[PDB]
């Protein structure tokens, strides 16, 4: 709209077996495009995304993943359709998004996809796009991601001597331990913490 | 466009009071991330002037 | 606008201006104000406890915008420096004080402040 | 504190002005009660010396130059306790002359007129910060209140109430303890008619 | 009783000169850390009262604790506290420091750095401003200048303490 | 009169009522039940009255009219944002 | 909020009402009032009183009764969620709590032999209310007076630590293992028939599940020591103490048979039932 | 753990957390919040562009930002100095803060749908341009300590040097990415502009070796155009044309 | 009068366990550690001190021991007006009393005051509070009434004071306590680093010593709180076995790989001299006057095992506390990564 | 306390009754103030501007 | 013999990349561990044991001497599961 726009329909041209699905809405700026990718093809797909011409000038802006396993809605229940990217987000345990911009296109992609297995694996993308490091360290530690083939798996924001998923549904914000001097042993120690309530 | 770079805000609501997803992109990430990529072979003081180049600021790389 | 010590106001009076709406608790960002409340014996609803913890409160100035009778103030004064992390346990004691201690220039201000849009 | 008035700015006609008028102690302790600046003692000009905006209920004197050579240093107060280098501290001035000394209006309190500020029944004097002395804010139930006590047991009341249980000798019928009630309200329908 | 006679005197100079050179650590975390900063330069000047910045915990007197500390954080201020010399104080900056602040709630932060180590005073503010930051420094120097004799000893019939 | 009979309790809105006031410097932490009960009635020549707690808006609390015309001829209302007092004059 | 244009433009004095008193539980507020005669109607046609009404013309219009009488009724708090405006409010609960810091819990109430489904509100360690929910089997959409606000008899006159009374009557607190230890000493030397219990109002099947099996393995088969009270009663079959006709069976009947039987004050819902019945063809008559 | 805590309040409490994002540039973050809200409101806020609040204090923290970056940099370097002045210049800013909201840093400001129209006044105008008069004195004294420096020089010039395939690969933008060589500014993008920022004109900078010394030179230059900038917006608010008398061409 | 004392020690910092506590004279090296043993469950702990420097850190950490709200430290205490001590112990139903004389304390007089005046005004004050349901006083296991030390006569005379004026106070007399800030291994160490060539002893080093950990003490207290059987009992705790100070040097010596070295100076000599010169905490007449009597459990009064406290083993305990002293000899190349 | 719509009796009333010394009014000054809606009373800033000095 | 019990209680897992996942994040620790990046009372956390006393201090056993042949429920139920002052 009072711009030029194309579909990037090329990619599922070039991936002949794979459905399309893509979204252009005016809640986003007028050159960003959103379409669903299945998990079983996304190192392909990137590998594409990353050589081919007019899409080669292209970089990774953002990576970040959508506990759907509570999502509802809250208001205006009766004004779903078939067509809207928010019915993808039932029953489907976890969505995975990838957000690029392209020079050349000048163009915004994001792409989107739904894991259904509860190990949560996915294939890593850093040995294609260097920003998917941190960013995928960041994912998988917050929301429990196993990342395969991945560079460094290490925690990047968590506390050491850790396990535990802050950003899953089930998490309160509060947590689970609380972080004390201990006189006894003249240094400091991890206890279960009664918290206030207001 | 923030003085420091692209700063976004990536949010989904599920039609509530509250946001259901609130994710932020920040571009300090992303340049202490390419940090040791430019400081690796250079001194340490080089290394204290790349870190100054890199208008970066942890509030927004840790949030 | 400078937004300091938090202060709880008077009607020309006497009278407490804060009905116990509880709008200022949910519009605190950091969950610092706690209010209970119950009926006064002349009728007049009225809290029984109104406190805010100094150590949590960020001093964005939220709860004196969702006051509607313009009760709970942020006032100008900021040497508020205390040897003590429970002399920064502030009750209704401690915010009534320093409404009557601080009205004067917080009349003055809020008096300005009325007569912009006017 | 000796030269509180330099040889410089002495034989200034500022210098002799004031020690003509207000003498030699009060001219002397003003680079006392102040230490903003050699050049600046009872004022930033030469020919006189500036007028006081105003007084204060503790005795500090609010003095405001328009010859500053930094447009920050247009007033200033000096206080009526300077025992000390660093001792004389910002919680000391009050309400009205807070806001005259921070800038945000032009109006300061007068002791008799027509004022600016609101002068209700209620009000009470300003009060420095009283941290570390034995009449800071103490809450209810900490430690520290000797009444701490009367707090935590309404508070622990107001959901759930202790039963009072018997105390001492009792009357008996059998088994049962007899006791008055504890209902202050009144059994009407027993006594109506 | 004579010993007196040359330790109250004496005792003034001690302190009056660690109030005079009162050198705070160099280490800020989060936005207190900026509002510190611009207490430090020109505008208001610590080095009027003799205030001056120290990178290493040897040559600091001053914590000054002035950004949110997390559970990663606080073994290291803890060392940090450790291995300053003594004496020492400890200035709290700030909600963060103060209590939990703007992320109490949070699961990864030390809901107030008086948790893992004592503090001598608190700035309440968020940021306090440098004028209040100044006051609080200004309040803890005076209040370690009087902190050498607040009249512990008891006076014989001579007027002579203990 | 004694504050848990049947007539204190149905004229002071089923509450136990205090004629001292000096409950209130405890239970709700202040005196202003008793400076409120220093101010004496206001006499309004109309059958409604409006307040709004000051002499401008913004200044006080929202508009709120208080009806004087009861069934009891002259029995005073009271404000429930101030605790000012009104009566129908005569 | 969701519908309207979301400002005004009326610029006069509006209508002052002045406030009735209907009792202890019913706060007015007739300022509020919007002339819905929901009020009316739940008078009217569920509790079966006909106090209230709409007395006037026009504007100048007000609800309530004419004369100073109060609401005494049971089920009359239910009024109050029935005016979707503050005009009548629930007075126990005024001023002390707020919607939104408020959590819900769903459980059945046991005042009456009627388990009424009930919402318990509470704030922190404070039960705050207690609300009706929705069955359609027991209690329809409402609950009695004692079931939604006797629950405040809980926050008082309560046991909080075991106890031991001398000789001359003194309670001492004790831990629990000394009050155990004298039972089970009293236990092993008494013989069992002079063993004995009494059984509650408010005893669950646990409770009673685990004293009648102690008792069993103490030799015991007694549980009432009270002379006269009893009720004769069967335990053989399940139809021989229960309402084997259901709540709904009111509804069902033609014909019913009060003896010694008071519903206005042991199961009001139910009586309010029996009210909608009688008025589709029911005929009651009692003894 | 903000996320979490934002996705545990309403909308508006969640903002002033992004104040605690970036505490070096506070309004943009509130900025790209609110815009992200009104996105998903469907609306604009029209009250903040017509009256150039938004574009205004956009710049003033752009100014922010770059002067405690450079007085930083230089720190680090070893110009001891120069931290100074820049945050005396970055103390006006902060009263600028103060004046509308009453807090130095974290602002809190903007609002999904609201603006205080109040709190900006005509008298807050005049003394922004005072300060830009006055910032370009302060500027120039921090540049001829600096730019011409053979000290300076040989510790950023060729120091930390990438390519435009590096400044892909790593994700940078803004200052970095026009040092690189690309030209990529949201403001002047087609698209992507917001709040003012098409309709005005200004010029924006990109280096040509991709090193330390373009990123100084480009953050001077970006402080300058932002002078520029706020210059324009209080142009626009401003009314110059008067009445004149029909005869003798006399202003009334 | 009630002894019953109910609590729950279930909790944690935050929670409430239900002890309202004054603890006297913790301002040495107790202190700190039976302050974290109340206030580490919930309770609220009071610490009344009058300390000479009020910066120094054995006033300040007393902060840590529970958290805000819950610890509170009174200062400017006379310990000579009944008012204050009435003040101090109004809301308390637990009091601890570790007032003792000190070690550089040498005057007959100001023995006394700490250990019998200080002691009898605290359960002088204990008894009139109706409130107060257990008082632990802490003794010394060598405490005589003919002993040539006077802190150890001082102390029997306190026992005396306070088990007349409030007959339900419990007495804990430790044999010698060590930890991280003791008078036992850091005094060694310290000694051993100055005079850098040995160790001064001014006897045979035939003295038998009883160490117990610092950890334990605190364990020992807890335990008499719950127990409600030892109101009006004596106790003397101790380590499991009885050590010579030779034996204690050597085994000092061995743990850290320092070798020994015991200058002998005569004891008379050393009396001499510290009475008539000034003395401070490495020069005193106590360490010269305790060096020749035995600090043990001599079995007259219940011991550790009757408040059901398995005590470690000296050479266990003590070893983490000298890491940082090992001797540096040869050692493998894999040893130089830390 | 009161508003313009208030009779100046009722006004003048509940000001002593608060105690009320300063901003006096009378009722023929608040008969002309009655029902009358005005705005804030102001003051002026006269040029030049200079320090107020004492001298002889 | 500790980390040992810690495996065995992870012993039911049967999903091959969850053990992967719980691999890599014990490579993790340990190399945090073996490089000063943790605290010792930190770390001691997965090396202390379940129901032993540690072997540098004391012990207490009066919950062993009291509650001798009394069941888990009879000692949960003389030591209560909330505090009792409220
Ligand atoms: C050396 C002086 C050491 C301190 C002496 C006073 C101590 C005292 O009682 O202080 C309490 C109190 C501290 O007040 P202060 O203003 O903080 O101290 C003044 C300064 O010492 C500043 O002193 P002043 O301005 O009052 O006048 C003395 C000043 C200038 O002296 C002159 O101009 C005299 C020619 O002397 C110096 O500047 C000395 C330079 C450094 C010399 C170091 C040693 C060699 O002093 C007094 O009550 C009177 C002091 C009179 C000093 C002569
Ligand atoms: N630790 C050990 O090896 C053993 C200790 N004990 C005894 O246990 C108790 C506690 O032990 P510990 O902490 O190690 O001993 P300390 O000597 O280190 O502490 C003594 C305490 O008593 C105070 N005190 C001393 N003299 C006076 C006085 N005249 N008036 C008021 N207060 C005074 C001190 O405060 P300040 O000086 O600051 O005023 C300090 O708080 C002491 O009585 C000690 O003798 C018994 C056996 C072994
Ligand atoms: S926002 Fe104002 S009126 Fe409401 S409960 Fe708070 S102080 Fe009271
Ligand atoms: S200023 Fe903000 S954070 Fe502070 S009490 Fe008010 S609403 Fe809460
Ligand atoms: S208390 Fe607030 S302003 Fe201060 S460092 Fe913390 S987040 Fe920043
Ligand atoms: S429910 Fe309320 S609005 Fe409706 S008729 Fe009744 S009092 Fe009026
Ligand atoms: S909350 Fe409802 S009934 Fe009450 S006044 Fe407001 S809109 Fe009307
Ligand atoms: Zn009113
Ligand atoms: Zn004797």
């Amino acid at each position: 709209m009072q711009n030029k726009y194309m579909q990037p329909i090329q990619l599922f041209i070039v991936f002949e077996k794979l459905n399309s699905k893509m979204w252009i809405s005016k809640k986003l700026n007028s050159n960003h495009s959103i379409a669903l990718i299945p998990s079983n093809w996304f190192y392909s797909i990137n590998l594409f995304l990353k050589r081919e011409l007019l899409f080669s000038n292209i970089t990774l802006i953002e990576n970040s993943a959508i506990d759907t396993i509570s999502y509802n809605l809250e208001t205006n229940q009766n004004d779903l359709d078939k067509t809207n990217i928010e019915n993808y987000f039932f029953k489907n345990k976890m969505l995975v998004f990838y957000n690029y911009y392209n020079y050349f296109l000048k163009s915004k992609l994001t792409l989107f996809i739904i894991l259904n297995n509860l190990n949560k694996s996915i294939d890593s993308i850093d040995r294609i796009f260097a920003n998917a490091n941190w960013l995928e360290r960041e994912t998988s530690e917050m929301y429990g991601i196993n990342y395969k083939w991945k560079i460094d798996t290490r925690k990047l924001l968590l506390d050491y001597s850790k396990i535990e998923n802050p950003m899953l549904k089930e998490f309160q914000s509060e947590g689970t331990q609380d972080a004390f001097y201990n006189i006894f042993e003249n240094q400091v120690v991890v206890l279960k913490n009664e918290t206030v309530e207001l | 466009e923030s003085p420091k770079g692209e700063f976004g805000v990536s949010m989904l609501s599920d039609g509530s009071n509250k946001p259901y997803k609130c994710k932020v992109r920040s571009p300090a990430l992303h340049h202490l991330q390419v940090l040791p990529k430019i400081g690796k072979g250079h001194f340490l003081a080089d290394l204290v002037a790349l870190v100054g180049t890199v208008d970066i600021v942890f509030g927004e790389i840790d949030r | 606008l400078f937004r300091g010590e938090h202060a709880l106001r008077r009607y020309p009076t006497g009278e407490e201006r804060c009905i116990a709406c509880k709008l200022c608790q949910s519009a605190c960002p950091a969950r610092a104000i706690t209010i209970e409340t119950e009926p006064r014996p002349d009728g007049s609803r009225r809290t029984v406890r109104y406190d805010i913890d100094m150590t949590k409160c960020i001093y964005c100035g939220f709860c004196q915008e969702a006051c509607p009778v313009d009760a709970i103030v942020e006032g100008p004064n900021y040497e508020q420096t205390a040897y003590l992390h429970e002399d920064l346990f502030y009750d209704k004691y401690k915010l009534l004080e320093n409404g009557d201690k601080w009205e004067p220039q917080i009349a003055r201000n809020i008096e300005y402040l009325i007569n912009q849009p006017l | 504190g000796l030269w509180s008035w330099t040889i410089n700015q002495m034989l200034t006609p500022k210098f002799w002005v004031h020690l003509r008028r207000e003498g030699f102690i009060k001219t002397w302790t003003r680079g006392h009660k102040a230490s903003r600046h050699a050049h600046y003692v009872g004022g930033n000009r030469t020919d006189g010396y500036t007028k006081q905006v105003g007084e204060d209920e503790f005795g500090n004197r609010y003095y405001e130059d328009f010859d500053v050579d930094h447009k920050n240093q247009r007033r200033w107060v000096e206080f009526s306790d300077y025992f000390m280098q660093m001792w004389s501290n910002g919680d000391k001035v009050p309400v009205g002359w807070h806001g005259w000394l921070s800038h945000q209006y032009d109006d300061f309190p007068t002791r008799t007129g027509n004022s600016a500020f609101v002068k209700h029944h209620y009000l009470k004097q300003h009060t420095a910060n009283l941290s570390n002395t034995p009449l800071n804010h103490v809450p209810q139930g900490a430690p520290q209140n000797l009444n701490r006590m009367r707090f935590i047991t309404a508070q622990r009341d107001r959901s759930r109430a202790p039963w009072q249980s018997p105390k001492g000798e009792g009357v008996f019928q059998g088994k049962k303890l007899i006791v008055a009630s504890n209902s202050p309200f009144i059994d009407d329908m027993s006594i109506r008619d | 009783m004579r010993v007196d006679y040359i330790v109250t005197p004496i005792n003034a100079v001690v302190s009056w000169a660690r109030q005079g050179s009162f050198w705070p650590l160099t280490f800020g975390l989060a936005c207190c850390a900026v509002e510190m900063m611009h207490a430090t330069v020109s505008r208001y000047d610590f080095d009027r009262f003799g205030v001056i910045f120290r990178a290493t915990p040897r040559q600091a007197d001053l914590i000054l604790v002035a950004g949110t500390l997390t559970n990663k954080m606080a073994p290291g201020l803890r060392r940090l506290y450790e291995q300053t010399l003594d004496p020492k104080w400890v200035l709290s900056m700030g909600s963060c420091a103060n209590g939990g602040g703007y992320y109490h709630y949070s699961y990864s932060v030390v809901r107030g750095c008086n948790r893992i180590i004592p503090v001598d005073i608190y700035v309440p503010g968020c940021p306090p401003t440098a004028e209040a930051l100044m006051f609080g420094v200004l309040q803890l120097q005076k209040s370690l200048y009087r902190q050498i004799n607040e009249g512990e000893k008891k006076y014989n019939k001579k007027d002579l303490t203990y | 009169l004694n504050p848990y009979s049947y007539e204190a309790l149905k004229e002071n809105h089923w509450l136990v009522s205090d004629s001292s006031k000096k409950n209130s410097e405890w239970t709700h932490k202040s005196n202003a039940e008793q400076l409120i009960a220093k101010v004496p009635i206001i006499y309004v020549d109309s059958n409604i009255v409006r307040c709004i707690g000051g002499t401008e808006i913004n200044a006080g609390h929202p508009q709120v009219y208080i009806q004087l015309d009861t069934r009891k001829h002259g029995t005073p209302q009271t404000c429930k944002y101030c605790g000012l007092r009104y009566a129908k004059k005569m | 909020s969701v519908y309207g244009y979301g400002i005004s433009r009326y610029n006069e004095y509006k209508r002052a009402v002045e406030d009735k008193n209907y009792g202890p539980l019913v706060a007015t507020s007739m300022n509020r009032c919007i002339h819905c005669t929901r009020c009316v109607r739940f008078a009217t046609q569920i509790a079966g009183v006909e106090d209230l009404g709409k007395t006037g013309r026009g504007k100048a219009a007000e609800i309530g009764t004419y004369v100073e009488k109060t609401f005494n009724t049971e089920l009359s708090g239910n009024v109050v969620d029935v005016c979707p405006v503050g005009a009548l409010t629930n007075a126990p609960y005024a001023f002390t709590s707020r919607p939104w810091e408020l959590k819900s819990f769903y459980t059945s109430d046991v005042f009456d032999t009627l388990g009424s489904a009930i919402q318990v509100d509470t704030r922190g360690p404070e039960i705050m209310r207690v609300l009706p929910r929705i069955h359609e089997e027991i209690n329809e959409e409402w609950i009695s007076d004692k079931t939604r606000h006797a629950f405040d008899g809980l926050k008082r006159q309560r046991i909080n630590s075991p106890m031991k009374r001398s000789k001359d009557g003194n309670y001492e607190d004790i831990f629990w293992e000394e009050a155990i230890q004298t039972i089970s000493k009293k236990c092993l030397n008494t013989p069992s028939d002079q063993i004995g219990a009494i059984i509650g109002e408010f005893a669950d099947i646990e409770s009673i599940t685990a004293l009648k099996d102690f008792l069993n393995r103490l030799d015991v088969d007694n549980f009432e020591v009270r002379q006269h009270g009893n009720l004769k009663v069967s335990p053989d079959f399940r139809a021989n103490y229960l309402m084997n006709s259901k709540i709904t069976g009111v509804e069902d009947a033609d014909v019913l048979l009060l003896v010694g039987c008071n519903p206005r004050y042991e199961a009001p819902v139910l009586n309010a039932r029996i009210l909608k019945s009688t008025r589709k063809n029911l005929k009651v008559f009692n003894i | 753990g903000s996320e979490k805590l934002i996705e545990d309040r309403p909308y508006l409490q969640g903002m002033p957390y992004f104040d605690r994002f970036d505490y070096v540039s506070m309004m943009v973050q509130e900025h790209a919040y609110c815009l992200g809200i009104e996105s998903l409101l469907g609306t604009t806020n029209y009250s903040a562009t017509f009256t150039q609040i938004r574009t205004m204090y956009d710049e003033l923290t752009r100014i922010l930002n770059h002067l405690l970056a450079v007085a930083c940099h230089a720190l680090d370097v070893g110009s001891m100095s120069s931290v100074f002045w820049a945050f005396e210049e970055r103390e006006k800013l902060m009263e600028f803060y103060e004046r509308v909201c009453g807090a130095r840093m974290h602002a809190a400001f903007y609002r999904p749908n609201e603006v205080n129209l109040n709190a900006v006044s005509s008298f807050l105008m005049e003394d922004i341009l005072e300060f830009s008069r006055n910032f370009f004195t302060t500027l120039n004294e921090m540049h001829n300590v600096l730019t011409y420096n053979k000290i300076w020089k040989q510790r950023l010039i060729n120091i930390g040097t990438y390519s435009f395939q590096t400044c892909l690969d790593y994700g940078l933008t803004g200052v970095m990415a026009r040092s690189c060589g690309l030209k990529r500014d949201l403001r002047l993008s087609k698209t992507e502009t917001y709040a003012n920022y098409y309709y005005l004109n200004f010029r924006s900078y990109t280096g040509q070796h991709g090193d330390c010394y373009d990123r100084f030179l480009i953050r001077m230059n970006e402080m300058c155009e932002s002078l520029n900038i706020v210059n324009q917006s209080i142009n626009k608010i401003s009314k110059f044309n008067n009445i004149v008398s029909i005869n003798t061409k006399k202003n009334i | 009068r009630s002894t019953q004392l109910k609590f729950y020690d279930g909790g944690n910092r935050q929670s409430i366990s239900g002890i309202r506590a004054t603890i006297f004279g913790a301002t040495g090296f107790m202190g700190p550690y039976i302050g974290a043993a109340l206030g580490y469950i919930g309770s609220d702990v009071i610490f009344p001190h009058n300390h000479v420097y009020a910066y120094d850190d054995y006033v300040k950490e007393l902060k840590l021991c529970a958290g805000s709200g819950q610890s509170y430290i009174m200062r400017h205490f006379n310990y000579d007006d009944d008012n204050m001590y009435d003040m101090a112990i109004k809301n308390s139903n637990v009091v601890i009393n570790l007032v003792g004389s000190r070690l550089q304390n040498k005057n007959f007089q100001k023995a006394a005051y700490a250990n019998i005046h200080v002691a009898k005004k605290i359960a002088e004050a204990c008894a009139r509070n109706p409130n107060v349901r257990r008082l632990i006083h802490f003794s010394a296991a060598g405490a005589d009434t003919k002993s040539p030390s006077p802190d150890l006569h001082t102390k029997f005379h306190g026992e005396e004071a306070v088990l007349n004026a409030f007959p339900n106070a419990t007495i804990f007399r430790p044999c010698t306590v060590y930890g991280m800030q003791d008078y036992f291994i850091r005094h060694w160490i310290k000694e051993r680093d100055w005079w850098y060539h040995f160790n001064i002893v001014t006897d045979d080093c035939t003295a038998k010593r009883q160490p117990i950990l610092i950890n334990d003490v605190a364990q020992c207290v807890l335990n008499a709180l719950k127990l409600q059987e030892s109101a009006g009992q004596i106790y003397e705790l101790g380590g499991p076995h009885v050590y010579s100070r030779l034996e204690v040097f050597e085994m000092l010596a061995n743990l850290s790989g320092r070798p020994p070295k015991l200058a002998h100076i005569p004891h008379d000599i050393a009396l001499k001299i510290t009475q008539n010169f000034y003395n401070w905490e490495f020069f005193n007449m106590e360490k010269v006057i305790k060096d020749k009597l035995d600090l043990i459990v001599t079995g007259k009064h219940k011991t550790i095992s009757d408040l059901y406290v398995q005590p470690v083993s000296f050479p266990q305990g003590a070893e983490q506390f000298i890491d940082d002293v090992r001797y540096r000899g040869v050692e493998t190349h894999d040893n130089l990564e830390k | 306390a009161l508003d313009n719509s208030f009779s100046p009796e009722n006004i003048a009333q509940v000001q002593s009754s608060i105690g009320d010394k300063v901003t006096n009014i009378d009722t023929k000054a608040l008969a002309l103030n009655h029902q009358t809606e005005e705005y804030h009373k102001t003051s002026k800033l006269v040029y030049p501007i200079r320090t107020n000095l004492v001298v002889e | 013999i500790n980390f040992g019990n810690y495996i065995r209680e992870r012993n039911h897992y049967r999903d091959p990349g969850l053990i992967d996942h719980r691999i890599q994040l014990g490579y993790e620790l340990l190399y945090e561990a073996e490089m000063h990046f943790s605290q010792h009372t930190i770390l001691m956390q997965y090396l202390s044991p379940y129901n032993t006393p540690l072997s540098d201090r004391g012990y207490s056993y009066l919950e062993k001497v009291k509650y001798g042949n009394k069941s888990k429920f009879l000692q949960g139920f003389y030591k209560g599961n909330k505090p009792t002052e409220f």
